[PDB]
């Protein structure tokens, strides 16, 4: 989901 | 500020613990490797074959420290 954008 | 072992929330609503804090091989700058209470993450503590910490599948995620709350 979007909250994981910019995460690895 | 933050420390390995600390109880934290990612984006204020995903609970976990800090298991890694530092630079990595996948992107510049500082990263916090978190083991999440629920298996809603992206990894098992490794990214692109590089091992930063160890957890069960999808319980790990790497995020900027600024996204964490203690
Ligand atoms: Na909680």
């Amino acid at each position: 989901d979007s909250w994981k954008d910019g995460c690895y | 500020d933050f420390r390995v072992g600390e109880r934290v929330w990612v984006n204020g609503n995903k609970p976990g613990f800090i298991q890694f804090l530092g630079e990595t091989q996948f992107a510049p700058g500082q990263w916090a490797g978190i083991v999440l209470d629920e298996p809603i993450g992206k990894n098992d503590g490794s990214v692109a074959g590089v091992r930063y910490f160890q957890c069960e599948p999808l319980k790990g995620i790497f995020t900027r420290p600024s996204k964490l709350t203690r």
